[PDB]
């Protein structure tokens, strides 16, 4: 079950320095390329840098170059990312990726961490409901930060009729979201509607009860 | 008058890698050679002209000793006749050869927990290495017909692949060094004797 | 330093259609690039590579082509759930490269916006920031003007909105736009109105609510 699970990532004070970290499973990670490539929010992949699959080899982008350290250690599978002096520009979502055995053309890309480099202290969230009035209720995500949220309705198993919205940016430099759920009406006051908000960037997990 | 330093050679803190292989010239001298063979430390021994014996009892007019690192899936290249990735594109010893070659495990020594990226061999070559030949090109390798502008990408690859040295690794890619004493007979007179 | 540029940037088309799209390379790269499927803030996914031979698990309707210099992606017979931007990823020589995307839209027969309106529930005024929402369901095609209306009167820039994604089964957009007022300001207006104006309403709807039920 080839997969790359990436790790790390999150919210740097601008200036400071972030370690990412790709666990490589699945194949012989030994005789694939690696690389590391970042996506600003809306905007195109840009590779970033790469290492051999013995790490003899081994490149920067110029928009890198010298500021970031890339790695590999080849007995723990994972491929490593160190980046310093992190700008306003740099903040991206990051991708680990392999590229190629020396043999099998075949990329695969990892789940990717939200490297959010600003100035901004974390803060938690406020959650409210979204009662009802076929019905429709939901759930009320204010003034958080960095990103991202993650909501869920009665823990993963309402999944049929969500429509989790993005995040509106608010004029005080907090990020809101918005998540709805539609269901029988006749349904309301037998089944029992609840949702998870989880905000890793706070240790942040709500669960509030919508009636 | 003087002793031949083989102990500098062997017992040398830094070694080469295979492809950049390090030859030294050992001349004006006498060395014990049934000493080094009372080491019995060493896990491979094997000599292809000469006895270990009466080695003691003989001068050459040059002794010529090579050192590099390898691993021990390929100590078994390092002789006369031996075809492989090391046998031909990093070091290659004659059919005629006379001489010793001798190895030993330096897993302790020359291997680290991140990684010790720092020994390497010529895994990618367009053709042989003729015997006792040295190539420290580092041209960007082509496997498929497509170019390669230098730069590396698939069917074109850098011909240096780094030995991934971790202790933690089994027995045959630990790293192995490794000295050749090869016997040189000319007219001149001789240097090296016992 | 190999340049992608890829066509076009944005398609739009109806279920069963045959999406086509172009990537050129501007060197030879003789085969080594791939296709991949990146829905909205996910991982890129492998759907194409060599130029053209198809990774286990993507459906056959995807196939490429080319060599050389002209590469194509190809849906013979577009899906609800093909949705994304598709990218082309040039391997012939690093840096890799990409292409520049390409959007896909599904066009599907128009649908009307269910507009239910929520109040700043009863915790919010607590925090003295209540925050009315109005939710416009389940629409297509994406063009919507939410107008917020505090005692027939028209709130400019009191009132931020976002928009989902193409629904992976109908193709529909649902959208959220949060109207913030402070604990005075509503405490001071009784009634609160969303007028929702949309391609599919023959005339303009209107949900409102009375503070105090
Ligand atoms: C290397 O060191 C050991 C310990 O001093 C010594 O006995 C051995 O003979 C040395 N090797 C050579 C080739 O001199």
């Amino acid at each position: 079950q080839v997969q790359l699970v990436e790790s790390g990532g999150g919210l740097v004070k601008p200036g400071g320095s972030l370690r990412l970290s790709c666990a490589a499973s699945g194949f012989t990670f030994s005789d694939y390329y690696m690389s590391w490539i970042r996506q600003a929010p809306g905007k195109g992949l840009e590779w970033v840098s790469y290492i051999s699959s013995s790490g003899s080899t081994i490149y920067y982008a110029d928009s890198v170059k010298g500021r970031f350290t890339i790695s590999r250690d080849n007995a723990k599978n994972s491929l490593y990312l160190q980046m310093n002096s992190l700008r306003a520009e740099d903040t991206a979502v990051y991708y680990c990726a392999r590229d190629f055995s020396h043999q099998q053309l075949v990329p695969s890309w990892g789940q990717g961490t939200l490297v959010t480099v600003s100035s901004a202290s974390t803060k938690g969230p406020s959650v409210f409901p979204l009662a009802p009035s076929t019905a429709a209720l939901g759930c009320l995500v204010k003034d958080y930060f960095p990103e991202p949220v993650t909501v869920s309705w009665n823990s993963g198993a309402l999944t049929s009729g969500v429509h989790t919205f993005p995040a509106v940016l608010q004029s005080s430099g907090l990020y809101s979201l918005s998540s709805v759920v539609t269901v029988p009406s006749s349904s309301l006051g037998t089944q029992t509607y609840i949702c998870n908000v989880n905000h890793k960037p706070s240790n942040t997990k709500v669960d509030k009860k919508v009636e | 008058t003087n002793l031949c330093p083989f102990g500098e050679v062997f017992n040398a803190t830094r070694f080469a890698s295979v492809y950049a292989w390090n030859r030294k010239r050992i001349s004006n001298c006498v060395a014990d050679y049934s000493v080094l063979y009372n080491s019995a430390s060493f896990s491979t021994f094997k000599c292809y002209g000469v006895s270990p014996t009466k080695l003691n009892d003989l001068c050459f007019t040059n002794v010529y000793a090579d050192s590099f690192v390898i691993r021990g899936d390929e100590v078994r290249q390092i002789a006369p006749g031996q075809t492989g990735k090391i046998a031909d594109y990093n070091y290659k010893l004659p059919d005629d050869f006379t001489g010793c070659v001798i190895a030993w495990n330096s897993n302790n020594l020359d291997s680290k927990v991140g990684g010790n990226y720092n020994y390497l061999y010529r895994l990618f070559r367009k053709s042989n290495l003729k015997p006792f030949e040295r190539d420290i090109s580092t041209e960007i390798y082509q496997a498929g017909s497509t170019p390669c502008n230098g730069v590396e990408g698939f069917n074109c690859y850098f011909p240096l692949q780094s030995y991934g040295f971790q202790p933690t690794n089994g027995v045959g890619y630990q790293p192995y060094r490794v000295v050749v004493l090869s016997f040189e007979l000319l007219h001149a007179p001789a240097t090296v004797c016992g | 330093d190999i340049q992608l540029t890829q066509s076009p940037s944005f398609l739009s088309a109806s279920v069963g259609d045959r999406v086509t799209i172009t990537c050129r390379a501007s060197q030879g790269i003789s085969s080594y690039l791939a296709w991949y499927q990146q829905k909205p803030g996910k991982a890129p996914k492998l759907l194409i590579y060599a130029a053209s031979t198809l990774q286990s698990g993507v459906p056959s309707r995807f196939s490429g082509s080319g060599s050389g210099t002209e590469f194509t992606l190809t849906i013979s017979s577009l899906q609800p759930e093909d949705f994304a931007t598709y990218y082309c990823q040039q391997l012939n020589s690093y840096p890799l490269t990409f292409g520049g995307g390409t959007k896909v839209e599904i066009k599907r027969t128009v649908a009307a916006p269910s507009v239910f309106i929520f109040p700043p529930s009863d915790e919010q005024l607590k925090s003295g920031t209540a925050s009315v929402v109005c939710l416009l369901n389940n629409f297509y095609p994406r063009e919507a003007k939410v107008q917020w209306k505090v005692d027939n009167a028209l709130q400019s820039g009191n009132s931020q909105e976002s928009v989902t994604e193409q629904d992976s089964k109908d193709s529909t957009y649902s959208l959220s736009s949060t109207l913030t007022l402070s604990k005075a300001d509503y405490e001071k207006h009784k009634v609160y109105a969303c007028e929702v104006t949309h391609q599919g309403l023959s005339s303009p709807v209107t949900k409102s609510f009375n503070r105090g039920e």
